[PDB]
């Protein structure tokens, strides 16, 4: 249309998995390496890869909304699951997982950890003997909290604050037994894509009941980051730009999802809303998705995954990507496939 | 071996495991802390979400390691 990008058909609930979706294959360097992946082997509807690099071709080449069956028949899915509401970053988890396991081994292993891998570092101070320890540990999103805070940067503030361990949850110190110690959290590297949870969620425990959290919470178009770093790069700064917003509205237990995506990095806004993609603004994007007070005219709609990409490695991710970046092999597969199933 | 989970409010607490546990039993570890069901849980550690049925070893889960609990969001 007057966008140039194509919807993907919604199967009854997949809403969720089209959202992740289109955030992965506008992860352009990401794209081509799943089309580079060795599916020749592989078996058409078993194979998650090649599912993956069908979907990425389709919506690279279609020009009208593209299918996913194929995709969730590769997951072992049957008609039943495709009608299951889901988590966009369980998903995310899973399938990333999952496709990191399949490039082990092969010309591209290592590219999921390279886009969104970060490691940050946990130290651990006792508070009445000299004992101290740390431990730094990988990630490939960050679960970032809501309640409370007015916006991204109060979240990452919160997130490295100094916390008391005591009480029942004082420290193994080790030959000292349990020990009343504080604890924080600071960034070591923080990676090329950068994909943010927002915990929009709580359990109350008096009625058993998950809630969600539609509360405002605002998050920048610019993301400096720095600050958070155990020490800073001054030739490559911590600068994030906002790339996607995933959109939950409804409750715990249900609802529907878009995604909303500057494609290029440019600031130019796309809905990405099933098969339906239109143009937008980038304050329908943003602004819009702080959640707040809904009016008494759907309901409960705000910002749940937050995808920013790292200023410096803007132009690598967001490669462009062409015919000669797709193998042949893969391309016949397809036509293949195609004329197997107009049979 | 004390692991740390981050709640759902992004506070630390303690939890006493054994690298044979399974995610099941350490998720019933958390209910007992937290309240929180466990088929309501989900454990993010390393960029993984923790799977029923495996191990703490099986992701090389160690003393002071952090797993996130979060919750889920379901959409169609």
């Amino acid at each position: 249309k007057h966008t140039g990008y194509v919807g993907l058909k919604n199967q009854g609930a997949t809403c969720y998995m089209n959202s992740l979706l289109q955030t992965l294959f506008f992860t352009n360097q990401l794209r081509k390496a799943v089309y580079m992946m060795p599916t020749e082997g592989d078996d058409s509807s078993k194979s998650v890869p090649l599912a993956l690099q069908r979907v990425f071709y389709e919506l690279q080449h279609s020009d009208k909304p593209v299918g996913t069956k194929k995709l969730t028949k590769s997951f072992g899915w049957e008609t039943l699951d495709s009608f299951m509401q889901e988590d966009v970053q369980e998903l995310c988890r899973v399938l990333l997982d999952n496709v990191e396991n399949k490039m082990k081994g092969t010309c591209v292993e290592g590219t999921i950890p390279k886009l969104f891998r970060g490691k940050m570092v946990s130290y651990i101070q006792c508070k009445e003997v000299d004992y101290r320890s740390d431990r730094r540990e990988d990630y490939y999103d960050i679960q970032l909290s809501i309640k409370g805070k007015k916006n991204i940067f109060e979240s990452f503030v919160d997130y490295v604050a100094v916390e008391q361990l005591d009480g029942d949850n004082k420290y193994d110190a080790g030959e000292h037994g349990l020990q009343e110690a504080e604890k924080g959290v600071k960034f070591l590297t923080l990676p090329p894509v950068l994909h943010l949870q927002l915990m929009r969620f709580m359990y109350d425990p008096q009625t058993d009941q998950n809630i969600k959290i539609n509360d405002r919470f605002e998050f920048p178009e610019q993301l400096p980051l720095d600050e958070f770093l155990q020490k800073t790069d001054p030739k490559d700064p911590a600068n994030y730009i906002l790339h996607a917003v995933l959109v939950h509205s409804g409750d715990n237990h249900g609802g529907h999802y878009v995604v909303y995506l500057n494609p290029k990095g440019d600031g130019k806004w796309c809905k990405f809303d099933d098969d339906v993609v239109s143009r937008c603004t980038k304050e329908e994007a943003i602004e819009h998705n702080y959640g707040g007070h809904d009016d008494d005219l759907r309901h409960c709609t705000n910002a749940y995954m937050l995808v920013y990409i790292r200023e410096s490695k803007l132009s690598e991710v967001l490669q462009a990507v062409t015919d000669h970046d797709i193998p042949q092999q893969l391309v016949e597969r397809l036509q293949e496939e195609k004329r197997i199933e107009a049979q | 071996m004390q692991i740390f989970v981050k709640t759902l409010t992004g506070k630390t607490i303690t939890l006493e495991v054994e690298p044979s546990d399974t995610i099941e039993n350490v998720k019933a570890k958390i209910q007992d802390k937290e309240g929180i069901p466990p088929d309501q849980q989900r454990l993010i550690f390393a960029g993984k979400q923790l799977e029923d049925g495996r191990t703490l070893s099986d992701y090389n889960i160690q003393k002071e390691s952090t797993l996130h609990l979060v919750l889920r969001l379901r959409g169609g």
